[PDB]
């Protein structure tokens, strides 16, 4: 027996559009790596206003 | 980097004194030119058949 017909809602009865299904995001922004050196932390630098 | 203390203030102020400084010398300017231009010589004839 078993279902032979099964529905599905994500398929379109017209052929414009494929899938009906849209993908989510959930963030997972990558950017460039760019690993922080730091050696100027070594470094003393005080700020100074003028001269 | 100015190393001035208050520098803008003092540019304002300055700029204050020059505005007045010309406003006064157009008003002595103005006087002089109204004294010397009609003088009985040169117009001959005053604005109104009355006034001198």
């Amino acid at each position: 027996s078993t279902p032979n017909v099964l529905t599905n809602v994500a398929v379109s009865h017209s052929g414009e559009v494929d899938s009906l299904l849209i993908e989510k995001f959930n963030g997972k922004v990558r950017e460039q790596y760019l690993k922080g050196e730091n050696l100027l932390s070594h470094f003393q630098v005080e700020t100074v206003t003028g001269t | 980097q100015g190393d001035i203390d208050s520098l803008k203030p003092k540019i304002a102020v300055n700029q204050a004194k020059q505005l007045k400084r010309l406003e006064d010398e157009m008003v002595v300017q103005q006087l002089m030119l109204g004294g010397i231009s009609n003088t009985k010589a040169q117009r001959t004839n005053p604005r109104v058949p009355g006034h001198g």
